[PDB]
RNA sequence: AGUAAACUGAGAGUAGAGUGCUUAGUUGAACAGGGCCCUGAAGCGCGUACACACCGCCCGUCACCCUCCUCAAGUAUACUUCAAAGG
RNA sequence: AAUAGGUUUGGUCCUAGCCUUUCUAUUAGCUCUUAGUAAGAUUACACAUGCAAGCAUCCCCGUUCCAGUGAGUUCACCCUCUAAAUCACCACGAUCAAAAGGGACAAGCAUCAAGCACGCAGCAAUGCAGCUCAAAACGCUUAGCCUAGCCACACCCCCACGGGAAACAGCAGUGAUUAACCUUUAGCAAUAAACGAAAGUUUAACUAAGCUAUACUAACCCCAGGGUUGGUCAAUUUCGUGCCAGCCACCGCGGUCACACGAUUAACCCAAGUCAAUAGAAGCCGGCGUAAAGAGUGUUUUAGAUCACCCCCUCCCCAAUAAAGCUAAAACUCACCUGAGUUGUAAAAAACUCCAGUUGACACAAAAUAGACUACGAAAGUGGCUUUAACAUAUCUGAACACACAAUAGCUAAGACCCAAACUGGGAUUAGAUACCCCACUAUGCUUAGCCCUAAACCUCAACAGUUAAAUCAACAAAACUGCUCGCCAGAACACUACGAGCCACAGCUUAAAACUCAAAGGACCUGGCGGUGCUUCAUAUCCCUCUAGAGGAGCCUGUUCUGUAAUCGAUAAACCCCGAUCAACCUCACCACCUCUUGCUCAGCCUAUAUACCGCCAUCUUCAGCAAACCCUGAUGAAGGCUACAAAGUAAGCGCAAGUACCCACGUAAAGACGUUAGGUCAAGGUGUAGCCC
């Protein structure tokens, strides 16, 4: 069989920037609570606390990941990196706001 | 050659050096894409526990894991040396055991 | 082994045997010989052991030859005032035409030792500094002298991370 | 001396010409649109020239030739 | 060559058990001359990419897998150059 | 690369790459006591905050310096001329040093070979058409440099009016980023700088401190760790694991007795370090018949050489080349007369019978003998006859930047056509036969005119001059060298490839890399084996043709394999198969089921594993005659080899053969039959090493 093998579609990557890092351990916490592994599964690429980077767009680039910032800022040499590498940037400010944003994402992957 | 060419060709022109897997550094930083073993050339055999990890200049390179017996998973970080594996064509970086995610061997 | 006849031409030892040192009026050098002729070998055996060494100790004077031009071989210089200095060279040894040139044109021994003398007063031995350049880098080279920190720690008291405490 | 060193060279030789042959109608498609680039590319040589030197267009009466063409 | 072929007896071993084995004897042949074609031996060579040795070695086509490279339609992006000028 | 070492093979020699040992620096792992000193972001990415230039009776002066960085990159050095500045003021000069002029000045790529105005003259007008370049122009890429220091840059647009925009490459600090990570200390006391007439003032320059094993020096009653221990290369005990887990710089290790893995013990090296990765240091005077390499051929320029001059012995002639003409032998075709067959080969078929044989007529094809000669030509090539024209150079080397040539095959056009002949068709063969064999026939070979520009174009041995002197000489081949010049070569493979460029070439040619991969490839040998290998002589129940009786078919007897059974084992090509067994109804017995015993017939036992640990006893070549100690000699003292009797380097104890002995001879048959080969057979004759079992 392959070494590399392809990652199926309903699997979602993850990356979790935030402005603090109590702000970060709650979105974790709310990404443990999730039990739908068997229709989509959620990894977790990486977690941080700052603004978006360039190690943050080159991991979601690698794992083809979506790279969500809450309360933190994506500057235009970021912005248009992830154009270029095709990665999506979700910059929000509300958690109940990126938390329904993670559930559109995991429903898109789910099947028709 | 004779005086004549020696002097027109000049001296001898070393090639610049070949980069080796870490163009020509000692150690890079890589992200663990998949676990996986390889099996040795002849006349070895074995079960070789290898990954591959993309580098921070964006190279998907294999990398043997040294030791008995690693816990690397999808998603890791870890630090790779130079050192080709001899029975593994093609295998030229090591992870370093002990550094970022990839812990010492434990013992017995 | 080195190639060629003679390999002991291209060594700088034998390069700087050469005792002929052009005045500063010498600019241009022609050397006139013929390939062949029982009269013209001191004149080959001058270009080929000799204009070396010339060469080596006048870098700065043009030194050109042409073969086969004449009946006879002859040196002749150019100087910088304009004039002139035509060298029959015809059945003379190699060894006779240096010597004939360094009488009429080379600088003397006395001319010689001076410029070699006042070049040694530009590294004066009192003066501290690089190896490449001086003797000794620091004073604290000389016996009798307060030695380096590096090689024996100065006393305490004249230290300033002490003479501050005991000051504050 | 044994011909093992001729005997590599044949059948590399022997498996080159078998695949041009393998290949004869892609390489034809290919080397014509390389010779069209390589026109192109020498028309922007010759442009490049009066461009620089202050005109505005080829000196009078100057058409570039087609210097790849089979005919 | 007292060979083959045919015939007869005995022994070993068993409590008994062989169309087997070991062994003694009787009768008693045919061919043995050509050949180097076939398969080998010896002598003297030749060749050799074989050397646990021809049951040796070995080339190419046709998968999976892994590594690198090249060509390439259309398109996009980035970089480079301009004034080193003219009115 | 050195005082070198390891690694190609069955082995030797040569060549060759790779690696080892030495010395630094960075980074990682693990570990770390003190003092002194030195050094100290990965990044020209973005920067919070604080500070870093003031001085001074107002003017000026300074903030154009110091400090920083290494992006760009021959503005750095020498000469000429000559501003600004210092010597209060002119110095009628020195010192220092711009601009300008001249010269010099990095690396890689020539697959960057042409640049495209790059020159000159003239007072001007204007005229001429030149200028640089294979001795590397132009161009692309890389990099701060020649370190008392210098150059360049100062957020970007080379510049900085203007614009983008709001600037730490000043100190401290921070985000991002990288394998890489110093304190948001103090003082102007010293030195240096700025300012002042000066006392003085200011200065993140600098000084004295802070942090950090990166280095050096020194020390310590207590306090040592890292790596290594198969060879290279200093140094391992007991266990575990069983080609697994793992290790490895190189060669390699591990598949049930691991000095190589893991643990443990001990030892070795270095030591507050250790040494895993990475990087640098250490590489042109060697070669080119066969290892990489004399570019298919000849001829220049600028140059280089001393082989030029004197001074010379084979000029000339044999198969150079071009053109025109010519034909002896053999074919083809046709005609007459005969024949019924011809052709084909190990043997056939198909094919042809307007076929075959005799005779005559008879070519745009090809050139027996000579040639045992060795000539001509630059090479490629050139060997039938005649004629014509005709075979460069009164020094040598020399063009891959040019010119002219270049077997065969091939392309285009027009002709010839005997024979041969890719392809193709048929016949045969074969498991198949897209081959080898047979037949037919085309492209093509020929002429003319253009192309194409390739050969194992190799005599794989460059041109010219010279030597046989020696230190002859790795091996082989075709002895070893000297001078000089040009060409070419630098591990294997990728690769007579890709890309670029050129070309009447278009499935082409020439030039010609890189990435990934490997630790070899390679050249020449030694010995043996093997050969559908040569010659010679043979086989003596024997290789063939022969001779006699059998087996293979039938039934039975017996062994084996398969199948079957709850129900052994071993042998199992020659060299197993009425074999271990000169022997199984119980027993034998080792198997199967059930039941029973546990210090047991034994100071226990085991027919448990391993014949690939062995002794013992044997098979096999052997229906052989060779093995081997100790010496000697040869090969330049390599693996290896060692015979000539009119003898030339072999001498050889011992073992086997032989000789003897047994049986009825001196014959025959037995017996004997070495060293080795098949890890051949046998742990189930017995014994026994190692591992396993002990209710
Ligand atoms: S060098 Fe002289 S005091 Fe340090
Ligand atoms: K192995
Ligand atoms: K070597
Ligand atoms: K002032
Ligand atoms: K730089
Ligand atoms: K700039
Ligand atoms: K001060
Ligand atoms: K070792
Ligand atoms: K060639
Ligand atoms: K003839
Ligand atoms: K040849
Ligand atoms: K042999
Ligand atoms: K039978
Ligand atoms: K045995
Ligand atoms: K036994
Ligand atoms: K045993
Ligand atoms: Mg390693
Ligand atoms: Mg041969
Ligand atoms: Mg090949
Ligand atoms: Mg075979
Ligand atoms: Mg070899
Ligand atoms: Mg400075
Ligand atoms: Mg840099
Ligand atoms: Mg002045
Ligand atoms: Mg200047
Ligand atoms: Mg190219
Ligand atoms: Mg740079
Ligand atoms: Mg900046
Ligand atoms: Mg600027
Ligand atoms: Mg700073
Ligand atoms: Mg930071
Ligand atoms: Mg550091
Ligand atoms: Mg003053
Ligand atoms: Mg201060
Ligand atoms: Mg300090
Ligand atoms: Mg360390
Ligand atoms: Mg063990
Ligand atoms: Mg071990
Ligand atoms: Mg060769
Ligand atoms: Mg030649
Ligand atoms: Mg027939
Ligand atoms: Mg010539
Ligand atoms: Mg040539
Ligand atoms: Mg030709
Ligand atoms: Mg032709
Ligand atoms: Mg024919
Ligand atoms: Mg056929
Ligand atoms: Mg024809
Ligand atoms: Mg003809
Ligand atoms: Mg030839
Ligand atoms: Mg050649
Ligand atoms: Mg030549
Ligand atoms: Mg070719
Ligand atoms: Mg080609
Ligand atoms: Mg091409
Ligand atoms: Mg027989
Ligand atoms: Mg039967
Ligand atoms: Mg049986
Ligand atoms: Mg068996
Ligand atoms: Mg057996
Ligand atoms: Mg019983
Ligand atoms: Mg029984
Ligand atoms: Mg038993
Ligand atoms: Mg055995
Ligand atoms: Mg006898
Ligand atoms: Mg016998
Ligand atoms: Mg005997
Ligand atoms: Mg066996």
């Amino acid at each position: 069989p392959k070494e590399k093998r392809e990652r199926d579609s309903n699997v979602l990557s993850v990356i979790i920037k935030g402005d603090v890092d109590g702000s970060v351990e709650a979105i974790l916490n709310i990404i443990d609570t999730y039990d739908a592994s068997h229709e989509c599964e959620l990894e977790l690429v990486h977690f941080g606390v700052g603004d978006v980077s360039a190690n943050d767009v080159n991991l979601a680039e690698t794992f083809d990941g979506v790279i969500y910032g809450f309360n933190v800022n994506a500057g235009n040499v970021i912005q248009q990196s992830a154009a270029k590498k095709g990665v999506k940037i979700k910059l929000h400010k509300i958690i109940y706001r990126l938390v329904e944003d993670l559930q559109e994402e995991l429903s898109s992957r789910l099947p028709c | 050659a004779t005086l004549n060419q020696m002097h027109r060709l000049g001296p001898p022109k070393r090639p610049p050096r070949k980069l080796g897997p870490t163009e020509g550094r000692p150690q890079l930083k890589g992200v663990v894409l998949c676990t996986f073993t390889r099996k040795p050339k002849k006349p070895n055999s074995a079960n070789r526990k290898c990954c591959r990890v993309r580098l921070s200049t964006g190279r998907e390179a294999v990398c043997f894991i040294p030791g008995e017996g690693h816990t690397l998973q999808e998603h890791q970080i870890v630090l790779v040396e130079g050192g080709r594996t001899q029975d593994l064509p093609g295998v030229k970086l090591t992870v370093v055991r002990g550094k970022y995610d990839c812990g010492h061997v434990q013992k017995k | 082994p080195m190639k060629g006849r003679f390999p002991i031409r291209r060594t700088l030892q034998y390069l700087s045997q050469g005792n002929v040192v052009f005045k500063d009026s010498v600019k241009v050098m022609t050397v006139n010989y013929n390939t062949h002729g029982e009269l013209g070998e001191g004149a080959r055996k001058f270009v080929f052991f000799n204009i070396p060494q010339i060469q080596y100790k006048n870098p700065w004077v043009q030194i050109m030859m042409f073969k086969n031009m004449t009946p006879s071989p002859f040196l002749r210089f150019y100087l910088d005032s304009g004039e002139q200095v035509l060298v029959d060279v015809e059945t003379k040894s190699n060894k006779e035409i240096m010597e004939h040139i360094r009488k009429i044109l080379g600088k003397n021994e006395e001319t010689l030792r001076e410029e070699e003398e006042e070049k040694k007063q530009l590294s004066h031995p009192a003066n501290f500094g690089p190896r490449k350049y001086c003797l000794r880098e620091c004073i604290c080279e000389v016996e009798g002298q307060v030695p380096c920190p590096s090689l024996v720690p100065l006393p305490k008291e004249m230290r300033g991370k002490y003479k501050a405490a005991l000051k504050a | 001396k044994n011909v093992l060193k001729i005997r590599r060279r044949k059948m590399n030789h022997h498996k080159y010409r078998k695949l041009v042959k393998k290949t004869r109608f892609l390489r034809r498609k290919v080397q014509e649109g390389r010779l069209r680039r390589k026109q192109i590319k020498f028309e922007k040589d010759l442009r490049r020239i009066w461009l620089k030197a202050g005109l505005k267009e080829a000196p009078e009466g100057w058409q570039t030739p087609k210097i790849y063409l089979r005919g």
